[PDB]
């Protein structure tokens, strides 16, 4: 994080935009190392609807490698660059890491329900279609539909391009900014 | 370190001291870009105000944020000058630090803002060169306890029920719960008082022939109320044994136990001079107004706070009583009245004159006796007046502390209501955007994407 | 909050967290502009010296006077700056608050 | 003055006042220059913005640094200005002083910074106007006592235990001796008081108790005390100044009565001295001085407010004299006439000074009661006059005690920080040996020292 060595290399952002990103990063966390609760507040503030504590928690646990307890600027900017202006094939590795909570690269139908309920708690209590108590597990099964029936990272990676919705969703923010 | 990096050439002269004593291969200087300080002064802007300064001063302490190369994000090359958006006059103190090597704190600026601007520039809080450190730390402690008061975080099946009981005012419930208990304690203490008056309950007007011994039943009923309320409090306490050690809990137990132990004594083997002590202990029920009066808690907490000086008071007055009792006793041992029979006797005479009490029960008769008694009175009034002002100052301090704590709790509830109103306003603004200055458009698009990923919408 | 606009693109990356679960028409970003950052250090000279700030830094609270085009009432066209005629030191605290 | 140079040509006109009186060679003006004014608004940029001033405005006090060509040491040639690297707001006050010839000290600034800025610019602290000079002097004295406390004392053989002895919270033996000698003082005074009680040393039962064993308890205790006093005679850094110290005076005063009574009963039976012996036996109470943390505070407080207590003494004596004379003169005609003399009225005036009140001695005439009431009120106000000063000094000294403790803790933390920085520099040098621009030449000089001493540096 010297300001020039982190050019488009290893952080797909120009130095002029890197200056703005670092300035916005430091203005809210001047210490240079973002804590978990700071991330929770800075993520849930843009939504005046239901809480975002758990989803931001998993986001930080993915961000926080080696269990430092707080993320510095280099890993933050690297992950942000990969997530925003990354490679179509390469991006979904960190997506699987987001959906991989049990450390080892395996899914036993339980690392994804909690993520879905955390996401769906965002809608508050004035939602146009009422979130029935079975709707979270219903959409969990809906996501299971595309997941491998036989007993994963490889199947998800090789089936993501089968569904054009995901691929056309990457270009929503891949090109913008 | 490099704090005097402008004195490197002089150190080279120091090397000149030790060539004839040298024995080595002389690996020569390790070379450099330029053997001077031609690095021109750098102009750096802080919120539209430019603070020109020499670069070598900045790399004099690279360990901070301003040193090394982590400052280049804020550099603005297309006009070739560092730009910052911090507070200019605050940063002026850091500039003076870099120029000198020691930091100062102005005593007219918010300590909190000083704190985040301190942490922002990557510098240790205690780099103050002990000239402003004292008031810096005093202000830091003051606002630290201020925010600690801000963080009292009081909350609101039985877990909430016993808290509502603990709540002084729940309209219907708590007012009844506390007023009825206050009435019980008041009637109990007044009954314990009135059982002494002759016409009330004693053979003070029955010798000729009202003295109805039924206030004992009232005492039994009220101690029953006390013990059932104590059981309710125990049910309220999350930690039974730990909250037994509470001050109010010990007051309750020492107020209810005399009744039980006396009734156990009734059928026990009797010992002379033991019932009077329990009848004395009966009056401790007056202490139950701690839950009623906040001032009693204030006074107790003050005494627990200012305790060492009270110990010095008691110790000093003990020296005073001993010295003056001795001098009185040996001053007027042999006289007509001989009132000072012993040093314990002289204790009463001296103690009735440190406090300037004054009886005339027993007075000095020798000239030295009168003189030294007057000296005793003056010394005692000085001693007793010595710690009173610190006591009253501590009491007033704690009183205003709790007063402003309540005020700021009300204020923080008000600002939380304002924050909730702002949240509702943001929700309504998004609703209006959905029905029909570029940040808000991107935010609306993002929340539309959140709706899309959950196939759900929002309705008023 | 409206003052953390510099972290808004990061929330874009948050979509990748729920993107595999996401499925819909995705009406796409609404005609975004200036892909590369063009943050102008706009100058505000208040009865004397000047204070420079980023446009998003002054526009993160449009509800105030300095937001929107209201500030342009005090804009000085012949000098290409904002010559406010207010006290130049309380404005410093206002700038610190805006930041 | 040298700061009113702009009025110098006007004084030229003053010559016309005495010009007809003038008669001489008139060596003429000495090669004057610049007939028309060419005053340059020279710019002085101090770590940022700039301040412009006239050349005569900066040169009207050449005795300072900004006078003469000394300022040109900070002159910046490539920019055509004076880029000083000092604080840019104290320089504002310096400029105002240069313009006025008088310097004002703003209240809300650190004195250390202000004084070092004054020294950097070659000024003197004695030119402050009296409006600001008193405040600057208050700030000087407070920071001066602060820095004095910063370096008062530091903890630094047979004499070594002396430091342990006079700081008993250092070693176990010193602390145990301290506590046990305090216990001995306490047990000796308790022995005295329980000697005075009739059950112990009175003929309570002539038929049969009166223990003379107490006659031993003091002596042993006394001898015990002697040794520590003798200890302070042994490990005495000062042989005579220690005795001059008030502590030693109290110790020897407490020690003497037993020995002087021994000598007296060895030679005489002087009447009225044995009771004096018993009276002076009690000053182990004062010997408690070391154990009582606050007794030293009390003594220093009393010493500090000496003038106030002296004035109290004088005023109370005057009031006692006046009131006693008045009441004796206006009450001598009473039947009982317990006011038999001015000393007889002294006791009444002194018991009515302190709101004490005994009722044994009261006036019986109409004037007597009213004069006694006025006497009581005047005594109340007089005695209450100095107590605020006394308690203010006491609380003050208590505050310097606690703040000195905190400051000592701070100095320990700072020395720990300094040694941590030294260790950091050492390990940085060591890792450089294993493997900024300044550190290159720093380690170059370090390696030159290594060569000149042929002694390699290890971890």
């Amino acid at each position: 994080p010297e300001g020039l060595e982190q050019l488009e290399a290893q952080t797909n952002f120009t130095k002029r935009e890197l200056q703005v990103l670092y300035r916005g990063f430091k203005n809210e966390c001047p210490s240079g190392v973002v804590n978990e609760d700071t991330f929770k507040q800075i993520y849930a503030q843009f939504f005046p609807h239901g809480d975002a504590s758990t989803y931001a928690h998993y986001l930080f646990n993915a961000f926080d490698t080696t269990q430092t307890g707080s993320v510095k600027f280099e890993d933050f900017v690297t992950a942000l660059s990969i997530l925003l202006r990354g490679t179509v094939h390469e991006k979904l590795r960190w997506t699987f890491n987001l959906y991989d909570i049990n450390k080892d690269g395996y899914i036993n139908k339980e690392e994804m329900m909690d993520i879905v309920k955390a996401i769906y708690d965002m809608m508050g209590k004035y939602t146009y279609p009422v979130l029935k108590e079975d709707t979270p597990r219903q959409h969990v099964d809906v996501f299971f539909q595309k997941m491998d029936k036989n007993k994963t990272l490889d199947e998800f990676l090789e089936s993501c391009q089968e569904d054009d919705n995901i691929m056309r969703s990457l270009q929503l923010f891949q090109n913008v900014m | 370190a490099a704090g005097v990096a402008a004195w490197l050439p002089f150190a080279r002269a120091a090397a000149i001291g030790w060539m004839p004593v040298a024995s080595g291969p002389m690996p020569a200087p390790p070379r450099q870009e330029r053997k001077r300080t031609q690095d021109a002064l750098i102009v750096l802007n802080v919120s539209g105000t430019r603070f020109q300064t020499w670069q070598d001063t900045l790399e004099r302490y690279p360990d901070t944020l301003l040193g090394s190369s982590e400052r280049d994000f804020f550099y603005h090359p297309e006009t070739q000058q560092y730009f910052f958006d911090r507070d200019p006059d605050i940063f002026r103190h850091i500039l003076n630090f870099y120029r000198t090597g020691k930091l100062h704190y102005p005593r007219h600026e918010c300590i909190s803002a000083y704190d985040e601007e301190l942490a922002f520039f990557g510098l240790i809080p205690e780099i103050i060169g002990d000239c402003c450190y004292e008031e810096y730390k005093d202000r830091r402690r003051e606002n630290a306890e201020r925010l600690q008061d801000d963080a009292d975080t009081d909350t609101a099946a039985r877990q909430r029920v016993w808290r509502a009981f603990e709540n002084p005012h729940t309209s219907t419930m708590a007012l009844v719960f506390y007023y009825v208990t206050g009435f019980f304690i008041a009637v109990s203490v007044i009954a314990n008082v009135v059982e002494t008056v002759p016409c009330g309950s004693s053979p003070g007007h029955i010798k000729e022939l009202r003295y109805a011994v039924a206030f004992f039943c009232l005492d039994t009923a009220c101690v029953m109320i006390f013990t059932v309320e104590y059981l309710l409090r125990l049910a309220a306490a999350p930690s039974r044994y730990r909250f037994v050690r509470s001050v109010m809990s010990i007051i309750d137990v020492v107020a209810i136990l005399p009744y039980y132990i006396g009734l156990v004594m009734t059928d026990n083997e009797d010992v002379s001079g033991a019932f009077v002590t329990l009848r004395v202990f009966r009056v401790f029920r007056i202490f139950k107004f701690s839950r009623h009066s906040q001032g009693l808690r204030i006074l107790g907490y003050t005494l627990k706070s200012c305790a060492s000086e009270l110990g010095f008071l008691l110790f000093s007055l003990t020296m005073a009583i001993i010295i003056f009792a001795t001098v009185m006793f040996y001053a007027e041992k042999g006289s007509s009245a001989s009132k000072f029979t012993s040093i314990p006797a002289a204790f009463w005479y001296t103690i009735v004159t440190m406090t300037t009490l004054g009886y005339g029960d027993m007075v000095p008769k020798t000239i030295a006796g009168k003189i030294f008694g007057s000296i005793c009175s003056l010394s005692g009034v000085l001693v007793i007046a010595l710690p009173v002002p610190v006591i009253v100052s501590n009491f007033s301090r704690i009183y205003h502390q709790n007063q402003r704590a309540d005020k700021r709790r009300a204020q923080k509830k008000a600002r939380l209501a304002r924050i909730r109103a702002a949240k509702s306003g943001s929700a309504n603004a998004y609703m209006q955007s959905k029905r029909s200055s570029s940040f808000e458009t991107q935010h609306h698009h993002l929340l539309h994407c959140l709706e899309k990923t959950t196939n759900h919408e929002f309705v008023d």
